[PDB]
């Protein structure tokens, strides 16, 4: 509930009207580097398990296909 | 100049200067319950008008 959540002192905040400012201010020119930075920060934690299970999926499919084949 | 003011031009002038405008807000003190600017900007108009 608003008004009794925290004790804040010596903090000033400045804003604008939504009619006084652009909706998309420097969208691509500041969005492509920031998305690239977040990607650079998170690929080494996210991607390699998915790459490993991609190789597990492909290996399992080819091993199933080879076990289908009649051994001479 | 005062005597020429009736209710019709009063609400015409007030709809000119007050209705659906973007205000300037200044708060000082325990102002946590002071609403965010979108709430004041929504309070600058009525949906019943
Ligand atoms: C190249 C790739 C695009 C790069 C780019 O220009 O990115 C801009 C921008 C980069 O972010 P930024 O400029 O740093 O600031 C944006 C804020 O960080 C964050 O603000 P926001 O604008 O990202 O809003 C938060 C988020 C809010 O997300 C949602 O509302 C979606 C919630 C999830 C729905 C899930 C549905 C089920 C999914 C099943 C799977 O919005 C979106 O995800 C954008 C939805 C766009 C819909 C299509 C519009 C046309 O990315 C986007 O706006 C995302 C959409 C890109 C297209």
């Amino acid at each position: 509930e608003f008004g009794n959540l925290a004790r804040i002192r010596h903090v000033i905040s400045y804003s604008l009207s939504p009619f006084e400012q652009r909706a998309f201010p420097s969208y691509f020119s500041k969005g492509i580097p920031n998305v690239l930075r977040r990607t650079r920060e998170r690929i080494l934690r996210v991607a390699p398990p998915f790459v490993v299970v991609y190789l597990i999926y492909t290996w399992g499919n080819q091993e199933f296909e080879q076990s289908k084949r009649k051994n001479p | 100049r005062i005597q020429e003011v009736d209710a019709q031009m009063l609400r015409d002038i007030c709809s000119k200067y007050f209705y659906d405008q973007c205000p300037a807000v200044a708060g000082y003190g325990p102002i946590e319950q002071l609403p965010d600017y979108n709430r004041i900007r929504s309070g600058m108009f009525w949906l019943r008008f």
